[PDB]
């Protein structure tokens, strides 16, 4: 979901 | 002192939250702004958390997870300080495009709420909290909320968590007094943390009946985490009883 894509940033 | 070097050299700096300060004081335009604010200082939040230190001693997963339980409580004792330092607390400090009066309290539906984060600021005031004690609280504060039924790896987040009370221990050094209120304070976020989340849970649930817009991540993690901890699966770690 998104905040594991924006942790992965 | 290394440990306090990185606390300062990480703090994120100025965040904005995007407000039309130029147009009506809509229920639904400071909402939708404040939940742009939320957004944004979430973005903040983690690249702070991850670069403290220590924080990669975590499991991935705890990683993540300790930072979305956090998030709420961090955001709560970063504003109430900045609205300590910029306004004494006569005002709530969100953001610089964003500052609260009470008649902005009264139309964001969140004055109970309001009121207790302005009492937090006061608080800042008066135990004659330091920046330094601030930052030490704030990164502790990260490591203050766990699911009942522990982490992934409990062990390697025992110990940061012991290593960050330590740290506000050395700060401190009427110490058992300092660290008493301070310890506190700190328990003090959590009950205004949770109001906060109840709050928003139930402005999500009912945010097309309202005209609110949630952004993504927010969406995500007050449906998938916050229910967590609203359900008591996940509870904060208090210092005093409570
Ligand atoms: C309504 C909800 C999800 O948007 C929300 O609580 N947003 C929000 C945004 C920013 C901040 N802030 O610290 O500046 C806070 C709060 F932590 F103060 F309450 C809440």
């Amino acid at each position: 979901g998104a905040f594991q894509n924006l942790f992965q940033s | 002192p290394i440990f306090l070097n990185v606390l300062e050299a990480i703090e994120p700096g100025v965040v904005c939250a995007g407000h039309d300060n130029n147009q009506p004081d809509s229920f639904a335009a400071l909402l939708s702004s404040l939940n742009e604010l939320g957004e944004r200082q979430l973005v903040h939040v983690v690249k702070w958390a991850k670069a403290l230190p220590g924080f990669r001693n975590l499991h991935v997963d705890d990683q993540m997870a300790v930072i979305q339980y956090s998030w709420m409580g961090l955001m709560v004792f970063a504003m109430g300080w900045r609205s300590f330092t910029n306004v004494n607390s006569a005002m709530l400090y969100f953001a610089p495009d964003l500052v609260f009066n009470e008649y902005r309290m009264h139309k964001s539906r969140m004055y109970s709420q309001c009121v207790r984060m302005r009492h937090l600021s006061q608080e800042f005031g008066w135990l004659q909290i330091t920046p330094q004690e601030f930052l030490c609280m704030k990164a502790l504060l990260l490591f203050s909320i766990i699911p009942v039924d522990g982490l992934k790896n409990q062990k390697f987040f025992d110990e940061l968590r012991m290593n960050y009370i330590k740290e506000l221990d050395r700060i401190i050094a009427s110490c058992s007094r300092r660290f008493y209120q301070l310890t506190k304070l700190l328990d003090s976020v959590q009950p205004i943390a949770r109001e906060l989340h109840q709050f928003a849970f139930d402005l999500l649930i009912k945010s097309h009946m309202v005209s609110v817009d949630f952004p993504e991540m927010m969406a995500e993690i007050i449906s998938v985490q916050v229910p967590k901890i609203l359900s008591g699966k996940v509870k904060p770690i208090y210092f005093h009883t409570q």
